[PDB]
């Protein structure tokens, strides 16, 4: 996250980091995810697309630091993967942009709610805030587009949601976004999300809830004006969701 | 106990 401030996870509790093993002795960070329900976790296609291997990722929810022990973290194997079949990419955009991780703990069980896991609420079908309103993205991704290496501890940030008519200009992107995407921007360019924040939550209180409203997804450069970050729409995948979960 | 989703506090 370029800009926000470095907070914990008690200020996210629903956010799930995801990471890989290399046998090798290391495993590192993969993206982020959001906690649905007790044994579920959505992400992005993308960021398991070139590596579908179930057996290597581990997912940790009640995690404030990316490669330090949190006390309270729970620890899960990813028991089902379930990418979307559509996924697409192109010179920018990922399409259909959305994953299940069906999680399970070596005893056999889901997560359990404590002060620092908590699952996120879902949108109703096709309910989305209006433009302007204001959301929180966290993630563990880059600080700055140059960085070579990601954050020790979480960041979070307030990003506005835009309209698509005004992310659909051609001097932003183009017919490249979609009714499945939604845009946010700082009104200044000062903040976004980049690299390393893939799959993490697009968090925005819908009548009353703070609801899951997107995906960290895509975007050109990080923090660049006329180049909003990109999300999946969740609104507009309610009935993917409820046949896998 | 149980979750409520959305709630921090
Ligand atoms: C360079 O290779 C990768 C690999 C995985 C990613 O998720 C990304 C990535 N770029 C990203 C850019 C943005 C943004 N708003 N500008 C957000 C998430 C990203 N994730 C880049």
């Amino acid at each position: 996250i370029i800009g926000g401030e470095f907070t914990t996870i008690e200020n996210q509790p629903w956010f799930a980091a995801i990471y890989r093993r290399h046998r090798g002795g290391s495993v590192t960070y993969v993206c982020g995810g959001s906690l649905m329900s007790p044994c579920w976790v959505i992400s992005a296609t993308h960021c398991f697309i070139d590596y579908p291997k179930k057996e290597d990722y581990i997912v940790y929810l009640g995690r404030s630091r990316l490669n330090s022990n949190t006390q309270g973290e729970m620890k899960f194997e990813v028991e089902n993967l379930i990418l979307h079949k559509d996924y697409s990419a192109d010179t920018l955009a990922h399409h259909n942009d959305i994953a299940l991780l069906k999680i399970r703990s070596k005893e056999g069980r889901c997560a359990q709610p404590s002060r620092t896991i908590q699952t996120i609420c879902l949108p109703s079908m096709y309910n989305d805030p209006q433009f302007g309103t204001s959301c929180e993205i966290t993630g563990f991704g880059k600080e700055a587009s140059t960085d070579y290496l990601y954050p020790e501890q979480l960041k979070m940030t307030v990003v506005k949601l835009i309209s698509h008519r005004e992310c659909q200009q051609p001097h932003y992107y183009g017919s490249e976004v979609t009714t499945k995407m939604l845009c946010a921007a700082d009104p200044q360019w000062k903040t976004d999300s980049c690299q390393g924040d893939s799959g993490g939550p697009l968090v925005c209180s819908l009548q009353g809830r703070m609801t899951l409203t997107g995906i960290v997804s895509w975007g050109r450069g990080c923090a660049l004006k006329d180049k909003p970050g990109v999300y999946t729409r969740v609104s507009h995948f309610l009935p993917w969701i409820r046949s896998h979960t | 106990l149980k979750f409520q989703c959305g709630q921090k506090t």
